[PDB]
RNA sequence: UUACU
């Protein structure tokens, strides 16, 4: 297959040992609004609509 | 073909015919003239070019191949550049062009008659020319540079790279080599006299930066800029301008800190573990900044305007700290080509012997006690550099004097007069009057005093010598110029004896007397390691320049007030040819003489003090009798190495008493001391460290010494190993692989193979790739070392070659008339460079039946029973616990070739050379000789230990002999036997009783497997979970902790995942030699320690026996003991291996480490020392495969005879 | 032809 060449993976499990942190989140404008993220589905899919 | 088409070109591996590829190549390319002219120039390389490349990092660069008319058409003689005074009394003092200026061969002859100075000159210059130009390390020259021109074909596949290019233009004639090696009639002899005059040392360049191409340290296309450089300093001397190129083109790097500036460094603890890592912002100070203009001029002149581009480049596109430490190893093998700088010594005695004043003259002491001459007996000093030293030292002659006085001299002469060397003398008339067989012995120094054993004790003993002129020794090193040292007779070195065992005693006193090299790993370095990676330090690491020069006379007497100050106090009688007496004392203010009651050590020291003739005196070939006008100091004495330590002790401390005394601060913390390297550490504000630098370099300044100048934040080096940042710098091109010169313990045997595997194992830290070295050091292995020529008899001449031909090709030669020997040489297999008797070099994965390869051994692995192992390796030992068979294949070691390597083994011809010599001489003429000896010494009962080393054998088991006293006192005399030499008659009946060796060996052959081996056949299985990573991985993540240790390496890793230095093992290790000679490397085989600890863990009830074979003191007898009982944690006897701290120094030294990587199912744990076993095998495997460590932790499965082994 | 730590 692939398996990347071992120093490259010698790495590898220096990596996943000593992870850190990043992602802010601030942006952050003014919005007279409603911050609409996430939709909902309906609860049950009962009735046709002919 | 040729060796960059063939299979292990491009795998790099060995198949099983791979590896016949490689023995039929090698060795046709080995043992011809022709074969070797084939190689190296072929038609069909192109010329190069300009080319262009990336010089070790992640730009790019390019460069021209350029070579000057001064090499491909030299000039002529021109004889006003080794000119004469007026008279023929020496050569023209201020003359430059020291060395051998490049002038085209042809040129020098003679044309007058065997006498009249000037031919005498020219016979010389002759010599310097055709003689002193080739120091060889292994093989001729020839096979030496194709050694780094084949494997450079075999690692980079190709022939593209323009070393070679370099190899064709500086020479190529058409029909054969320019120039050869005789080796019987010695010289250097040409083939073309209009090729230039110093080329035979553009070999050795070239050889230098083709290792430094294969090390990784330089890429191809800086190597263009390195011998573009090379060949601009051959213009008009080639070791005179690299001489001044050699101070400025390393001095750079302190502005490339600078400009780096910011960078992530590791910290240290006190106990050297990585604790931290922090980002430290390497600035250097304000008024260093100030000796970067001054500098940067001296950059843009002195050096060649490509090699300052390439400086110029590192300055400015250096963005971290590890960017620096590439450019400036690899800026140093720029200025190296690692060759001894060898010319007659009649060039350099003007240069390196001749004593300098540099500016103060030093004043003398209020001398207050005389005896009856007026001369110096008790004397104190007076308000100048001397009574700032004496501040501090003459506080020390209270203790000393019972320290001092404790020792019993008499036995410490005979243990100091050891070594054998020489005596000055050729012994005279005399030599007749004392035997034949005595006379051949008269070299040594534990020869010419028991030739003279009855003179020992008159007092005309030591005024019989100063009649006898010192003779001047020559000793050259990598870089330094050619320097002398004084090779003092016995009773000169007699009068320097007290002043060495006075100033010996300050070591143990007073830390800052510093370290000796006994550790040969970290902890040499684990004090400059620490003080780096603190804040607030400003490091000052001062050489002086040229210190046998400078201490005059005058400045020498500051080290003589301490060494009388502590004999007055003392109370020694006897010491030699004196005894303590009642002398007429002068007593300075007083008018009239006053007995006092002085003792031997007191008159002695006078005397000595007194009397001092430092001149040396080299016999010429050229001149009459050479003589150093005197001054200086004679650098063999006693105390060569005391005084230069115990002096700048006095000078450096006692400052910060009198700094003390008018009110301001010390604000030195601790400094070490070998002489003359000073390196002291400060701390504070950056105004208050450089107020008290000044004064050490002012008080220097004003001792008469030429201290250089060094100091930096961040940057420090002593005993020539730099330390930065908390990171260690290499120095990689001081260990020159290719140069010997030492006319001293040559070997062509198994021991010039011990002499690749030490000097490899010296650069594996060196190295920005070790697996390259490796390469590197196989085929020089295969091609160089190779051929063992013996000189057989005829009738056993016709079956000496049937017999061996069998196996391995031995050479055939051509027949002889009137010598009554042919010449034969046999050709010692491939295999025989991986052998555990052999050569002891780590192989490359071979083939096992199937076949699924071996593991690829690394530069970590280690040495004697586990290249036996291998063996088994092959065998497919996964397989065979699958049997439950101890069986071997014999088919696949005789197709590579291993049996045929294992005879050579069983045939013994290194001993065998030895036990001739040691047949042949009586030992009723050596007992006579060495009862004489024991007559100056003990007085009785050194007996007592010949006594204890025989009890102890015959009662148990074998003691053997370099170690117990009285036979090192009978081994001492042997060396001169053992020199003084192989010749013919004695080399006729080596040829028969090896010819006796050989037809039983031969008349069938098996691999011989052993009861004591079991003990190998385990073997590792990968699963599918990791190991951790051990926290001081992440600090030692950046930056460039090492060469090797770069991020994602193998050396990196084996810090990670084996881990850790402890302090615990080398520190008792670090006191066991302070009993017995330490000043280097000192690697783990120290013939007391294994030899006793055999003795303790089994066996000792007899362990009170053989320390008085020892004669160890009740404190000698303490050390060793304690470093017994914690050598019982780790590990076996009953399983051999050796490395050397030389070969692994930040990895760990425990196989308790690797304990935590491999787990034993506990059904194997089977035998009492067994847990303490499977260690090492945990411990080794890891080293050993560490190229194939994907972090995973493997798991032991072992043979179940294995299992039946350990019990018992 | 060849030194001491
Ligand atoms: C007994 O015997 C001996 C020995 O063996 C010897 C040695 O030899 P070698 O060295 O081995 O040779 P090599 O080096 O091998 O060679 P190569 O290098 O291979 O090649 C070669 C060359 O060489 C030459 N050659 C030269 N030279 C000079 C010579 C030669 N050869 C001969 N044979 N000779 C001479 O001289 C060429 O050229 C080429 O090229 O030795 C011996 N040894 C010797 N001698 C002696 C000895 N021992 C002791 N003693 C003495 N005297
Ligand atoms: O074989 C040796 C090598 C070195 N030494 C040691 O050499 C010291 C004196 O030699 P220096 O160390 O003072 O030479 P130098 O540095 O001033 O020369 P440059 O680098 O400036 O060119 C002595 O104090 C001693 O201990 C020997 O005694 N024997
Ligand atoms: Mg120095
Ligand atoms: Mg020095």
């Amino acid at each position: 297959k692939k398996p990347p060449t071992v120093v490259q993976s010698r790495t590898d499990v220096f990596n996943e040992q000593f992870a850190n942190e990043a992602l802010h989140p601030m942006t952050k404008v003014i919005f007279n609004g409603l911050d609409v993220n996430t939709e909902v589905q309906p609860l049950s899919d009962d009735f046709k609509q002919i | 073909t040729k060796l960059h088409n063939t299979i292990f070109s491009e795998t790099r591996k060995f198949t099983r015919e791979s590896f016949k590829e490689i023995e039929h190549l090698t060795a046709r390319l080995a043992n011809d003239r022709v074969a070797r002219h084939d190689f190296l120039f072929n038609t069909s390389i192109v010329l190069i070019s300009d080319y262009s490349g990336e010089d070790s990092n992640g730009n790019q660069l390019q460069a021209t191949i350029t070579i000057p008319n001064e090499i491909i058409n030299p000039k002529e003689y021109d004889p006003s550049d080794y000119p004469l005074a007026e008279d023929e009394s020496f050569f023209k003092q201020g003359h430059k062009y020291d060395y051998l200026v490049t002038f085209r061969a042809g040129s020098l002859t003679n044309t007058y008659e065997p006498k009249t100075k000037m031919y005498k000159l020219h016979a010389a210059l002759d010599k310097l020319m055709h003689v002193k130009q080739r120091k060889s390390r292994f093989a001729d020259l020839w096979r030496e540079l194709c050694a780094v021109i084949a494997s450079l074909d075999v690692w980079y596949q190709t022939t593209n790279y323009p070393l070679r290019t370099y190899v064709k233009l500086l020479f190529h004639k058409g029909d054969e080599f320019p120039f050869y090696e005789s080796p019987s009639q010695d010289r250097i002899i040409f083939n073309d006299k209009s090729v230039a005059s110093i080329l035979p040392t553009f070999v050795y360049t070239c050889c230098q930066v083709g290792t430094a191409i294969m090390s990784g340290i330089l890429t191809h296309v800086e190597s263009i800029v390195a011998m573009n450089h090379f060949l601009h300093c051959a213009k008009d001397s080639y070791i005179d301008e690299k001489l001044k190129i050699k101070g400025i083109g390393r001095s750079w790097y302190q502005e490339a800190l600078h400009n780096v500036c910011q960078a992530t460094v590791p910290v240290w603890s006190q106990f050297n573990e990585v604790i931290g890592h922090r980002t430290k912002s390497t600035s250097e100070p304000h008024f260093v900044s100030s000796t970067f203009i001054s500098l940067r001029a001296k950059r843009a002149e002195l050096l060649y305007p490509e090699f300052n581009a390439y400086i110029n480049r590192a300055i400015q596109l250096s963005k971290t700290q590890n960017d620096v430490a590439n450019y400036y190893a690899a800026c140093r093998a720029m200025t190296n080509d690692g060759t001894f700088l060898a010319t007659l010594t009649e060039l350099s005695l003007d240069a390196a012997v001749f004593p300098r004043i540099e500016q103060h003259l030093v004043t003398r002491p209020a001398v207050l006690m005389s005896n009856t001459r007026h001369e110096s007996l008790k004397q104190k000093y007076t308000n100048g550099v001397g009574s700032i030293a004496q501040s501090y030292l003459s506080s020390f002659t209270d203790e000393i004097a019972k320290r001092v006085n404790g020792r019993h001299h008499d036995e410490a002469w005979l243990n100091f007069l050891t070594t054998s060397s020489p005596g000055r003398k050729l012994t005279e008339i005399e030599k007749l009057e004392v035997g034949g067989d005595v006379a051949a012995w008269s070299n040594s120094r534990i020869v010419m005093q028991a030739v003279f054993a009855r003179e020992y004790r008159t007092p005309e003993r030591i005024f019989k010598s100063l009649k006898a002129p010192i003779k001047l020794v020559e000793r050259q090193q990598s870089d330094r110029r050619q320097r002398a040292i004084s090779g003092l007779d016995n009773d000169r070195l007699f009068l320097s004896f007290m002043p060495y065992t006075i100033g010996k005693q300050i070591y143990e006193l007073n830390d800052n007397a510093a370290q000796g090299k006994q550790a040969g790993n970290a902890f040499d370095i684990g004090e400059m390691l620490y003080w780096t990676s603190q804040r607030n330090v400003l490091l000052s690491s001062i050489d002086v320049a040229g210190m046998d020069a400078s201490v005059t006379t005058n400045t020498k007497d500051i080290y003589n007030t301490f060494v009388l100050d502590v004999a007055s106090k003392c109370t020694v009688p006897r010491f030699g040819p004196y005894y303590a007496k009642n002398m007429e004392v002068f007593e300075a203010g007083n008018r009239q003489s006053q007995v006092r009651y002085v003792n031997a050590a007191w008159q002695a020291c006078a005397l000595e003090a007194a009397n001092s003739q430092t001149s040396t005196s080299y016999e010429s070939e050229i001149f009459g009798q050479v003589k150093n006008a005197e001054g200086t100091y004679p650098s063999g004495r006693a105390d060569t190495s005391t005084h230069h330590t115990v002096l700048l002790q006095g000078l450096v401390r006692g400052n910060e008493l009198k700094r003390a005394s008018d009110g301001k601060n010390s604000c030195l913390a601790t400094i070490k001391i070998l002489g003359d390297d000073i390196m002291e550490i400060f701390q504070g504000s950056e105004s208050d460290t450089y107020d008290h630098a000044v004064s050490n370099a002012s008080i220097l300044n004003e001792s008469g010494f030429a201290t250089t100048a060094e100091l930096s934040q961040n940057s420090i080096v002593l005993l020539q190993q730099l330390v930065v940042n908390g990171t260690f710098w290499g120095f990689a091109d001081r260990i020159s692989l290719w140069t010997r010169e030492d006319t001293k313990d040559i070997g062509r045997l198994n021991l010039a193979m011990m002499e690749l595997n030490a000097l490899i194992d010296d650069l594996v830290f060196r190295v920005r790739r070790p697996e390259g070295l490796k390469m590197l050091g196989f085929f020089c292995g295969a091609i160089c070392l190779r051929r063992f020529t013996l000189s057989v008899d005829n009738k056993l001449y016709d079956s000496t070659y049937n017999n061996l031909s069998k196996y391995m090709t031995l050479t055939k030669y051509d027949k002889n008339p009137d010598s009554d020997s042919t010449l034969m040489s046999l050709i010692l297999p491939l295999a025989w460079l991986f052998m555990p008797r052999g050569g002891e070099y780590p192989a490359y994965p071979f083939e096992r039946r199937d076949g699924t390869f071996t593991e690829d051994e690394s530069m970590f692995t280690a040495r004697g029973a586990y290249k036996r192992r291998l063996l088994y390796d092959v065998s497919n030992i996964g397989e065979m616990i699958q049997q439950n068979s101890m069986a071997l294949d014999d088919d696949l070691l005789h197709e590579y070739g291993f049996t045929g390597a294992l005879l050579l083994i069983d045939l013994n011809i290194l001993d065998l050379i030895d036990e001739v010599k040691k047949e042949d001489i009586s030992p009723v003429k050596v007992s006579e000789l060495a009862t004489s000896l024991e007559q100056l010494g003990k007085l009785g009962e050194r007996e007592k230990s010949r006594r204890a080393a025989s009890d102890l054998k015959i009662r148990g088991h074998a003691l053997s002999n370099d170690i117990v006293y009285g036979y090192g006192l009978q081994e001492k005399i042997q060396k001169s036997a053992m020199a003084t030499k192989e010749t013919t008659v004695q080399s006729k009946r080596v040829s028969s009783r090896l010819h006796d060796v050989i037809v039983a060996k031969t008349r069938d052959y098996k691999i011989s497997t052993i009861p004591a081996d079991a003990l190998h056949l385990h073997e590792f299985e990968v699963e599918d979970v990791t190991v951790d990573l051990l926290p001081h991985a992440k600090h030692t993540s950046y930056s460039s902790l090492a060469y090797n240790m770069s991020f994602g390496s193998d050396g990196w890793f084996a810090f990670a995942l084996l881990g850790g230095l402890d302090r615990s093992a080398n520190l008792l290790r670090l006191d066991v030699a302070s009993i017995r000679g330490n000043y280097h490397k000192f690697s783990y085989d120290d013939p007391v320690f294994k030899q006793g600890y055999k003795i303790y863990k089994s066996d000792a009830t007899l362990l009170n026996d053989f320390f008085t074979a020892i004669s160890a003191g009740p404190k000698e007898q303490g050390i060793l003991l304690r470093a017994f009982a914690y050598y019982s944690l780790y590990g076996n006897v009953e399983y051999h291996y050796v490395l050397s701290p030389r070969q692994l120094f930040f990895l760990s030294d425990n196989p308790v480490s690797a304990e935590r990587l491999v787990r034993i199912p506990p059904k194997y744990y089977v035998s009492t020392q067994c847990r303490a076993l499977y260690n090492i095998f945990s411990y080794l495997h890891i080293l050993r495969s560490i190229a194939n460590n994907r972090g995973k932790r493997l798991k032991m499965v072992l043979h179940p005879g294995l299992i039946a082994y350990v019990r018992g």
